This record gives C-alpha cells, structure tokens and sequence, in this order.
C-alpha cells in the first residue's frame, strides 16, 4: 500500500 | 445514433434466423457490439458480449458477426423457447446506444 | 454474487420530478467496480440508456436526456439515485438499474426494474 | 534522488512485441542527449536473485532505465490474491479471466486492469530477435510504480 500510494 | 434495427423477424423450428443492425459507421464500426436477449415481462440478459465470443452457458446455436458497419446475429436450430426480443448495443463516444428491438416469432 | 434492487415510487405526476434509487447487495460500490447506470424501457418499445455513474462520482449522460437527468451515488449506503425533471406522458416506462461487473461482458447485471406511470 | 514510474501501456505493448523500450517517459525526463523515440534493446543483465530474471536497458541530470522482471508469484486456496517475491500483493484471483467474477475474486483498481486475448509475447527479452509466442489470455494491471502481467489459466486444470 505504501508503494502503490 | 439509432441502429435502425428491424421491428421483428420470423422463422420456423429447425431453421436459421439472421438479425441485422445497421450502424452509423462511427459507433458500431469500431466499438464492440453486443447482443442482448429479453423475454417479455422481465429484465433483459446478456447473450453475446463481444462481437464474436460467447458467454458462459449460452448455447452454441447463437453466433455473432460484425462486417463493416453492419452486425449480424445468427440463430441455428430455432426452438420454441427462442422467442424473445433481441437488442443490439454499442458505445458511441461515451454514449451507449441500444438497438431498436427485434421480436422473434416462430 | 451481485444483487440490484429498486425502491422507486409506483405513481408519479408531471408536476413533480421522479426520483429512483438502486440499492446493491452482495457487493459494494468501490474502486473495484466499473460503472452503474439507468436504462429505461417504454412498454413495448426499445431500451433507452439514460446515464452511467462511476464510483468516484463521475457521471456521463445521454445527449437527448442530459438536461433533464441528474444522478448521484451514496457509497455509505451502497446506493445510487437518479432524478428526472419535467416529466411527460412518454416517460411512463419500466426503469432498470444496470451495471458492469465482469471485465468483458459490459452491461451484464440488470436489477429488477420498477414501473413508473406518469 | 531516484523515482519509479510505470511504463505507459503503449510502451508495454512495444516491449512485448519487439523487446524494445522507448525513452522519455512523459513533463518529460530524457535519459541522455535530450533525444527520444529510440528502440533500445533489453540486455540479459546480471543475476541478482534465484527467482528474478531481470532484463534491463541501461545495464542535475536524469538517468532513465527500463526493466522487465520475470518474477515468481504464489497463491493459496481459494485463490483470491497473489503475492510476488518482491512484495506486490495483488487482490486479483490468478484464475480470474474476464467473465468469472462471480466465481473468483477481483478487488484491485477496476480502471487499471486490462486483459488481452491471444496476446503475442517475445519468447526471450534478452535476445534482440525471438519467436513470438501466442497466449490465450494475458492480464495486465497498472500500479503506481510498475505494471504486472500474468497469463490466465483455468482453475480446475492446474490446481488439485
Ligand atoms: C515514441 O514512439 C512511440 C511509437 O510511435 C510513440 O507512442 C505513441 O504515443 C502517442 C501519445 O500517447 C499515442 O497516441 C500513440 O498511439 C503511440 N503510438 C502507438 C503506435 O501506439 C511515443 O509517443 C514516442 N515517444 C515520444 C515521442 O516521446
Ligand atoms: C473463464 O473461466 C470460466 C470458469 O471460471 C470458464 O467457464 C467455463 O467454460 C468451460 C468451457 O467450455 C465450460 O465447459 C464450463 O461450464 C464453464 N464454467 C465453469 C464453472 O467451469 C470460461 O470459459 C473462462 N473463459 C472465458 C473467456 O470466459
Ligand atoms: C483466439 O484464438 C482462438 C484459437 O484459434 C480463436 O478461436 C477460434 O476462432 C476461429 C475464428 O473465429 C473459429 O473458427 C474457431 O472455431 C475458434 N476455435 C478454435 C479452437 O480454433 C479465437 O477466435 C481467437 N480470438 C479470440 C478473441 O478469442
Ligand atoms: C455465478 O454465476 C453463474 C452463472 O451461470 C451461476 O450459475 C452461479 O451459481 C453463480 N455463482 C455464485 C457463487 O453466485
Ligand atoms: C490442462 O493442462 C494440460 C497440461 O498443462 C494441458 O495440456 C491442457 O491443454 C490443459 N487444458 C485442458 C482442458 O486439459
């Protein structure tokens, strides 16, 4: 989620 | 951008029935054409999603083709339960345009 | 296991607008759903696509009904509603709540439409 | 400072068809010499991990590289998500084609998921010329920093 945010 | 679908069609059991939709050459030409089946008194149902491929559970007797700006639905081995209203459907630049509606008669 | 239902009024008059609501069960309106929409059908006539609505609030209307039609969505209640203004005798029809669920299918799931008589 | 960007879909198609990557990712960030639209080949690169088979291009400025990693992913019954080796947890059923969404899960962003039937993919990215291979269904998903792909197979034919 951190990466794709 | 109506598709000028014929009002109704006729056929006999064991025969092949062809239903034609004429496109505007700007919506049917490229945007995928789908065929829907609606029994009277109830909501319609998807019959042929893409121009060629067939959804799960639909009998092989149904077939679809798209030549130029014309779309053809072919039914082989006509049956009693096949009587329903067949609709064309396509996209016209963020606008969904259904067909006129063909009432199949046996 | 998508399920769509409608809870609109059964009788309407031209003096007031028509408000229809479609409720979704077995799923939820989210970023994983493509779009929903309203498709009307006069008795014995062909289907008419009114408008489509997405999860982020974007709405694309039909040019013939763009002025008199508005649509909104409430994700908290997993519902979306349509409002039609300046009703006429030709608006007596069965309104269906359709949507796109599968990737290829396109218009796949059709909620049980409600009859509205003007 | 280095950043990651997902290749535009047309670039993904060009890489799949020819193993050639275009520079100048779109605003623009030219790799070098400020020119663009050059079909650069992908080199086999150097081994990094036992699973990854990375194929790279490069091998107050801005350097642009173009990687195509063939990783391994895993999923557990009832196959409602799959995780690659380098993180990348995806909430899409690995056997979800574009019809069985009521018999398989799909929870990712619906506006970034694409399935192409009968897709053509180069057999080997490293080789500049390869024999194109056709696949029944190939699914693409666009993320913030990368685009994932995975051939779609029937559930009851690869799982027991
Ligand atoms: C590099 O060349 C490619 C291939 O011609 C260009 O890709 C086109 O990009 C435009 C803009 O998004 C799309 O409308 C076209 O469809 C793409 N081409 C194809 C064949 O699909 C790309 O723009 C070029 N890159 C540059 C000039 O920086
Ligand atoms: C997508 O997957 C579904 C199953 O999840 C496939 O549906 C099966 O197709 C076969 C092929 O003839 C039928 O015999 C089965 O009855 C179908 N259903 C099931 C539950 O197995 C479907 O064909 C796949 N592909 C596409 C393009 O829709
Ligand atoms: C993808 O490839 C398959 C396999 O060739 C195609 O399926 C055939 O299509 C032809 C032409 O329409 C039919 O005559 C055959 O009966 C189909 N089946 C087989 C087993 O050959 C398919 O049409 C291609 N395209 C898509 C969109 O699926
Ligand atoms: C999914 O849809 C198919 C359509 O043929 C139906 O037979 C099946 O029961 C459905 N499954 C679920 C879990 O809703
Ligand atoms: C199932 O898998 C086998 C082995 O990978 C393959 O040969 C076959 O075509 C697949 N499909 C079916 C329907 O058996």
């Amino acid at each position: 989620s951190y990466k794709q945010r | 951008s109506v598709l000028t679908q014929p009002p109704s069609a006729s056929g006999t059991p064991g025969q092949r029935v062809t239903i034609s939709c004429s496109g505007s050459s700007s919506n049917i030409e490229t945007n995928y054409v789908s065929w829907y089946q609606q029994f009277p008194g109830t909501a319609p149902k998807l019959l042929i999603y893409r121009n060629n491929q067939r959804p799960s559970g639909v009998p092989d007797r149904f077939s679809g083709s798209k030549s130029g700006t014309s779309a053809s639905l072919a039914i082989s081995g006509l049956r009693s339960e096949d009587e329903a209203e067949y609709y064309c459907g396509t996209w016209d630049d963020n606008s969904w345009v259904f067909g006129g509606g063909t009432k199949l008669t046996v | 296991q998508l399920q769509l239902q409608e809870s609109g009024p059964g009788l309407v008059k031209p003096s007031e607008t028509l408000s229809l609501t479609c409720t979704v069960s077995g799923a939820s309106i989210d970023r994983s759903t493509y779009y929903w929409g309203w498709i009307r059908q006069p008795p014995g006539k062909g289907l008419e696509w009114i408008a489509n609505i997405y999860y982020n609030g974007r709405a694309v209307y039909s040019p013939s009904l763009k002025s008199r039609v508005t649509i909104s969505v409430d994700t908290s209640k997993n519902q979306f509603s349509l409002k039609v203004r300046s009703l006429t005798a030709a608006d007596t029809a069965v309104y269906y709540c359709a949507t796109r669920w599968n990737y290829f299918f396109d218009f796949d799931y059709w909620g049980r439409g409600t009859l509205v008589t003007v | 400072n280095t950043e990651y960007v997902a290749p535009p879909m047309w670039e993904i198609h060009h890489i799949n068809s020819h193993s050639q990557c275009y520079s100048s990712y779109s605003f623009v960030a030219y790799h070098r010499d400020s020119y663009e639209n050059k079909t650069m080949q992908l080199m086999p690169d150097d081994y990094s991990n036992t699973h990854s088979t990375r194929y790279v291009t490069v091998k107050e400025t801005s350097n642009l590289n173009c990687m195509v990693t063939i990783t391994t992913a895993r999923s557990k019954y009832p196959y409602h998500f799959f995780a690659t080796s380098t993180g990348d947890v995806v909430d899409i059923s690995p056997f979800y084609n574009g019809t069985n969404r009521n018999a398989s899960y799909f929870g990712e962003n619906a506006d970034k998921f694409f399935i192409f039937p009968n897709y053509t993919i180069v057999s080997d990215f490293g080789r500049p010329n390869s024999a194109l291979e056709t696949h029944r269904l190939v699914a693409f998903l666009e993320r913030a920093d990368s685009v994932i792909s995975w051939d779609i197979q029937d559930e009851k034919n690869v799982t027991c």
